[PDB]
């Protein structure tokens, strides 16, 4: 029981750190869109 | 002395793309280097010359 409790836990610290992937790899693309602005130059 | 006048001659836009930016270097290329700088100084011998 108590077993199987840590492993609830333990892989719901996996969660977190799973949550902090998502943040750096959308932080990346947020800047390479912002290296990718559409221009508005029509000549 | 107009018989001695080189007009404003439009030049091929030739765009290069540096990445995501496009632009002709020929086109500004000659309206610096000819069309604006041979081109006033040219008028500006004719306009003493007068």
């Amino acid at each position: 029981a108590i077993l199987l409790a840590e492993i609830n836990y333990q892989m719901y610290l996996d969660r977190q750190i799973q949550e902090r992937i998502l943040l750096t790899n959308s932080i990346m693309l947020l800047q390479n869109l912002k290296a990718a602005q559409p221009t508005a130059d029509f000549s | 002395t107009s018989l001695y006048y080189m007009k404003h001659q439009d030049f091929d836009c030739g765009r290069v793309k540096i990445l995501f930016f496009s632009f002709c270097l020929g086109r500004m290329m000659g309206d610096l280097f000819y069309n604006y700088v041979f081109r006033y100084v040219y008028n500006f011998f004719l306009a003493i010359f007068g």
